[PDB]
């Protein structure tokens, strides 16, 4: 979308800003997601 | 341009995620390990210390 | 020339298959009641269990179960304290010689890294503990020996320690010799690598991150390299 | 450095901007044919040494086993 | 700016050939591996203790209680293995494409190879397992070959009658200090090369087609770094003990000796050669030559074409050389008994005859086929 | 208490391939015993039988066990 480029990518700093924010949130999702996936993968064999 | 710049931002975030983690792990390594982490234990005996003596 | 233990479908074998952590619990019970009389898990301390198959307070219980005397005393040359969480597992036969003395001069190797130290350990362990078969014709083991087709030389000083129903699992799972050998092989495995589970989670996150990042970095490389890969050269002598 | 590397003459060189060209044009379209083209031109030079390494490795293993095999006449 | 002058020129605008394949990534990977090893080595050095009293335990503590300490230790071990994989492929690229005609770069390279092998040997001695102690004794005694100078020299390194704490501590010091000398020698390696520029797989003068390095061979090196990191981690996090040895997880017993002793994979080709020669001294020498034959390589080039892209007979001889290098790697593993020995003896004879005799004769024949000779 | 292993070893031996092997070994056993002045032992013979039996057990033991 042009909006993205026009607003988020056009300014190099914003390009970084978006990356920064994204990084701040990516961890949360990826961690939790992978954790659960892992949890499901080894659904029964764990400490619980 | 957007699509291309999109790819890079994405790649950037990826490297960042892993970067933060590995570094954290290493810094975590230097951090006191469990070996010394466990030190809560303490043993005391009141009779040994008479009034006016520090131990 | 040695029998090569077969591949068993160990649960933890799976790329992302973590250690049961339920079985281990059973396995340790096996080490505590049978294997701890001769072997020493020197590098595994009660605290280590917390988080794997025993909870903090729960571990505290086990720690206290045994007694540990430390020499430093104000006037005494020792003081006996029930084991604390930090205390490491109690090794019998303090000096190896003690062990040799009673073990026919055969040192029970610490089973802390036995699985890691023995080629195909998990299998070997299971096989050895369950390989106590009949000696063949012509064999003449020396005094105080037994016959196991796997052990190097097939002459292990260790007598067969797992007789069916040797110990009772607190969980109640039938204590058949095998169920006991599989549990102690899982436990010894855990011992030789307490991080097995944590790692595999790191490996799963690594595979997901590389599956995200490799085509994107390849796309960036092919962007920057497209320019040249489309360059058309023409020779135009005047 | 650049500018003093070499002397060429009358060699025109056209090119396009990255964002003006698709990322993997005809990638699998011609990539496969090319990769296959490539493998043909090099397989006869590369593969038969590793084939006879595989035969020597197997042979060694089996021969070694037979070597370890007990002579029937042994101790009889 | 003085520094930026050095930087941009060396790392950004270095006129590089446009057609170099992925094999040219490998040397940069080696540099990254060096840094990785150094970094992981530094984080092993904050908890390791050279005392033979606490070595085994120090390491155990490293893989048991040190936070993520198992991760850093197995990254260090598998990064040494990845270093030798990238080193062997770098040397194979140099042999195949005729890059040994850069003679000073090649000689600084073979010095770097000797230093890396010594560093990895003493590093493998460092955890003080069963396998480390018997391995150290064994090729240290190898040094005992020299008749007048050898014996004393051995105990000199052993710092005593037999390897014992005296060795461990000095091996820790030397294993610590040599990768920085390797980094300085790598800087000299890069200098002796920029004077001449890199080679291309066609072996021709690439001065007509050179491109910058920043946007073309940097993102390529980044992609190669990412792929090498994928292979290392998947060789640490999933198959962590694949390349190691199980008997190194036992403590060092001088009274017992591991029944089946073998060098790590990378040092085997040499091991085979050593075992092959009946004479002890002969073995040591041949062993050395095994590595040194490479240095000797730029004086054996008798062809009018630099690379092997247009040379099929020498391509066949090169792949036969790679084949019996793999054979020598396998033999080293095999124990001493028929027929592993004969293969070892032949494989060594074929290795030295292909490098010394067969390739220059083949290059002469190839020059004769093109009506050049 | 029937150890699954016990049962598995039964089925596995029942495998014909394995059956043939055992026979060979027994021949060796008696041959060895019958031979008076000798040192050859059936260990190697024993070894071979086991490999097979074990492999078979490997295929069916883990699951049987709980
Ligand atoms: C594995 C086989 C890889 C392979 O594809 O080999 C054939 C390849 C053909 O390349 P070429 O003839 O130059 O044609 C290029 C056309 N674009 O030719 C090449 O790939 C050349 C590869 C050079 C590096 C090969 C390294 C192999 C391992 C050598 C290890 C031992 C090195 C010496 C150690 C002492
Ligand atoms: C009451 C005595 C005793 C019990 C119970 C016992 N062991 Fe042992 N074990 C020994 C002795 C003695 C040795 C030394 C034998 C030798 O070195 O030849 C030994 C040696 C070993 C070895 C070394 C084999 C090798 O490869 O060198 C392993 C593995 C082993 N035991 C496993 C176990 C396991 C697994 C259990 C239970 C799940 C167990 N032991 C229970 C006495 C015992
Ligand atoms: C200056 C940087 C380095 C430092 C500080 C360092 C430090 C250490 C330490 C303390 C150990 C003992 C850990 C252990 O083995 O349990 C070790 C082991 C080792 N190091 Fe290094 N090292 C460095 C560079 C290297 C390099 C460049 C290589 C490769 C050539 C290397 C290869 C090894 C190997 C193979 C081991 C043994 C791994 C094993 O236990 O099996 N190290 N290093
Ligand atoms: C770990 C040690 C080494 C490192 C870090 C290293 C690093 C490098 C680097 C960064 C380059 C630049 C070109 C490239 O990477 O493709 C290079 C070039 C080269 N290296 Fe190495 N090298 C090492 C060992 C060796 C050895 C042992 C040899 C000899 C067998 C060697 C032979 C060469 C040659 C011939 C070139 C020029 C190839 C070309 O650019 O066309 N190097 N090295
Ligand atoms: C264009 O030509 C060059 C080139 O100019 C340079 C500098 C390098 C060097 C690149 C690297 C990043 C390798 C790093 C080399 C070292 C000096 C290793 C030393 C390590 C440290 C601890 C620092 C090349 O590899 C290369 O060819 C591709």
């Amino acid at each position: 979308p042009s909006r993205l480029y026009s607003l988020l990518f056009r300014r190099t700093s914003t390009f970084a800003l978006t990356i920064a924010v994204g990084a701040l949130f990516f961890e949360r999702a990826f961690d939790q997601g992978a954790d659960a996936i892992y949890e499901h993968i080894n659904e029964g064999k764990l400490w619980k | 341009k957007g699509f291309s710049y999109l790819v890079t931002a994405t790649t950037t975030v990826g490297v960042a995620y892993a970067a933060k983690n590995v570094v954290s792990q290493f810094v975590s390594s230097m951090s006191a390990s469990a070996d010394v982490l466990a030190m809560s234990k303490i043993e005391i005996k009141l009779s040994d210390i008479p009034e006016g003596k520090n131990m | 020339l040695e029998l090569h233990p077969p591949s068993y479908p160990w649960s933890h074998r799976g790329l992302l298959s973590s250690l049961d952590h339920t079985s281990i619990r059973r396995g340790f019970q096996v080490y505590k009641q049978v294997c701890s009389s001769c072997h020493s898990m020197d590098y595994v301390a009660y605290r280590h269990l917390v988080g794997v198959c025993y909870t903090e307070e729960e571990a505290k219980a086990l720690a206290e179960e045994v007694e540990v005397q430390d020499g430093p005393n104000d006037d005494g040359e020792m003081f006996m304290r029930p084991g604390k969480l930090s205390d490491y597992f109690p090794k019998p036969y303090p000096n190896p010689e003690a062990a040799r003395a009673a073990n026919n001069g055969a040192l029970p190797p610490d089973l802390s890294y036995i699985v890691r130290a023995r080629h195909g350990g998990e299998d070997y362990v299971f096989s050895l503990l369950t390989g106590y078969c009949e000696p063949p014709t012509g064999v003449s083991l020396r005094e105080g020996l037994y016959f196991n087709p796997y052990f190097p030389g097939q002459a292990i000083g260790m007598a067969p320690p797992i007789y069916t129903e040797v110990l009772e699992y607190d969980d109640g799972t039938p204590a058949t010799m095998s169920q006991v050998a599989k549990d102690v092989a899982t436990f010894l495995r855990w011992a030789s690598e307490p991080e097995h589970d944590h790692r595999k989670r790191m490996g799963l996150k690594m595979l997901l991150m590389m599956g995200l990042l490799l085509p994107l970095t390849y796309a960036m490389k092919r962007h920057k390299w497209s320019v040249l890969k489309s360059r058309k050269l023409a020779y135009r002598p005047p | 450095e650049f500018g003093n590397l070499a002397r060429i003459r009358h060699v025109i060189s056209y090119s396009l901007s990255p964002f003006e060209q698709r990322a993997f044009p005809s990638y699998f379209s011609k990539g496969i044919p090319n990769v296959l083209r490539r493998t043909r031109e090099r397989i006869l030079r590369v593969a038969p040494p590793f084939v006879v390494v595989y035969l020597i490795y197997t042979w060694g293993n089996q021969e070694f086993e037979q070597s370890k095999r007990k002579n029937p006449a042994m101790y009889e | 700016h003085p520094l930026f002058k050095i930087i941009n020129h060396s790392f950004i605008d270095l006129p590089a050939p446009s057609n170099i394949s992925s094999w040219w990534n490998f040397g940069s990977l080696l540099g990254v591996c060096l840094m990785v090893q150094i970094i992981t080595g530094l984080f092993l050095a904050m908890h390791y203790t050279s005392d033979t009293m606490t070595a085994f335990s120090s390491v155990t503590h490293i893989c048991r209680d040190v936070n993520y300490g198992w991760l850093i230790r197995y990254m260090h071990a598998n990064g040494a293995s990845m270093f030798f994989i990238c080193l062997f492929l770098h040397v194979g690229r140099g042999l195949y494409y005729g890059s040994y005609t850069f003679m000073e770069t090649w000689n600084i390279g073979v010095l770097l190879l000797f230093a890396v092998m010594a560093t990895a040997f003493m590093g493998y001695v460092l955890p003080w397992g069963q396998m480390s102690f018997w391995g150290a004794t064994v090729i240290t005694n190898l040094l005992s070959a020299i008749p007048y100078i050898g014996t004393t020299l051995v105990e000199w390194i052993w710092g005593g009658f037999s390897v014992d704490k005296a060795t461990l501590t000095r091996f820790f010091a030397f294993h610590f200090i040599l990768p920085f000398i390797i980094a300085a020698l790598a800087i000299v390696h890069l200098l002796f090369l920029h004077e001449t520029g890199s080679n291309n797989p066609t072996g021709l003068n690439s001065d007509a087609d050179k491109i910058p390095f920043h946007p073309y061979y940097t993102i390529k090196d980044i992609l190669g770094i990412l792929i090498m990191f994928l292979i290392l981690m998947t060789l640490v996090l999933f198959f962590p003990d694949m390349l190691g040895d199980p008997d190194n997880y036992m403590p060092a017993n001088p009274l017992n000796t591991p029944p089946h002793i073998k060098p790590e994979w990378y040092f085997l080709f040499a091991y085979a050669i050593l075992r092959s020669i009946p004479n002890k001294l002969g073995g040591v020498l041949a062993l050395i030559l095994s590595i040194l034959i490479l240095a000797l390589m730029p004086f054996l080039h008798t062809s009018k074409q630099r690379s092997l892209m247009f040379r099929p007979i020498t391509q066949i001889l090169y792949w036969i050389l790679v084949a019996n290098l793999l054979i020598l790697t396998w033999i080293g593993g095999q124990p001493v008994e028929h027929p592993f020995i004969i293969i070892g003896q032949l494989a060594s004879i074929s290795y030295f005859s292909i490098i010394l005799i067969l390739m220059p004769i083949s290059g002469i024949i190839e020059d004769k086929m093109l009506k050049l000779y | 208490l029937v150890d699954p292993l016990t049962t598995v070893r039964e089925h596995c031996e029942q495998l014909e391939k394995c059956v043939k092997a055992r026979e060979r070994l027994e021949l060796c056993d008696n041959r060895v015993s019958s031979r008076s002045q000798t040192e050859e032992d059936c260990t190697e013979e024993l070894f071979d039988f086991l490999h097979a039996r074990d492999h078979c057990v490997a295929h069916k033991l883990f699951k049987n066990l709980k």
